[PDB]
């Protein structure tokens, strides 16, 4: 994969790649160099407590035929 | 009075604290990068 550097606008540009390959093996050592040294990038943040929606009520229908046939 | 000079020449050497300071840095240096190279290779060696 490719590897890029933060740019002053906090633009990210690439600047080389990761590139491994190896035979019989125990794990991915990249991954866990990574992980050891690195911080994970989480696109998902949750919001200080969730909020509720709704609780709704559904029903499955008395034949599986018509779902089956659209 | 006698004053006794027993330097062993050091008073030559120019600007002895950034030299002193250099070698000391150069040395330190060495060792850190040493040590935490073979760590890594050691655990990626370890975990595969």
């Amino acid at each position: 994969g490719p590897i890029k550097v933060e740019l002053p606008t906090k633009e990210t540009v690439e600047i080389g790649i990761v590139d491994y390959e190896a035979g019989a093996s125990h794990g991915n050592p990249v991954v866990d160099f990574l992980k050891r040294n690195g911080s994970t990038l989480e696109q998902k943040v949750n919001l200080e407590n969730p909020i509720p929606i709704a609780v709704l009520d559904s029903y499955t229908p008395s034949t599986n035929e018509p779902y089956a046939r659209v | 009075p006698v004053m006794a000079d027993l330097n062993g020449g050091l008073q030559f050497v120019p600007e002895l604290k950034e030299f002193t300071a250099k070698l000391r840095k150069e040395l330190v240096e060495t060792s850190e990068v040493r040590k935490a190279v073979s760590i890594e290779t050691a655990l990626e060696h370890k975990v595969v």
